[PDB]
């Protein structure tokens, strides 16, 4: 449902859990300001649209 | 790498340029898969003119 039934806005992160509890975990490590948490990405739209513009036009990528 | 291989063999070469310039790796060597062309004396770089000194 997060994949598919959410627009993809320009602030995401990521999370990758086998688990219920290790994604609490993580998202509760996020939430608390912990800048460095395994298997858990952060970044902006905001800073990369220009790479991200020229990269994705080929099916080839 | 290998996807840059291929592009080259393609020949893909507005994309290969369009990356290197900005900053992408490419191993021109793999360019020439048959044979190799030559070198030849072209101008070198045009280093910084600036002057030092000490005092005696």
């Amino acid at each position: 449902t997060l994949q598919v039934g959410r627009v993809a806005m320009e602030e995401r992160i990521a999370v990758i859990a086998g688990t219920m509890k290790e994604l609490q975990q993580k998202l509760t490590a996020y939430v608390k300001g912990q800048e460095h948490i395994a298997d858990l990405y952060r970044g902006q739209v905001n800073r990369n649209q220009e790479m991200l513009d020229i990269l994705t036009s080929d099916d080839e990528l | 790498e290998e996807t840059i291989a291929r592009w080259m063999e393609r020949g893909k070469y507005s994309k290969l340029l369009d990356l290197w310039v900005k900053g992408l790796s490419i191993d021109w060597n793999k360019l020439y898969q048959e044979e190799q062309p030559g070198r030849i004396s072209l101008p070198t770089y045009p280093f910084a003119k600036e002057s030092y000194w000490t005092h005696a």
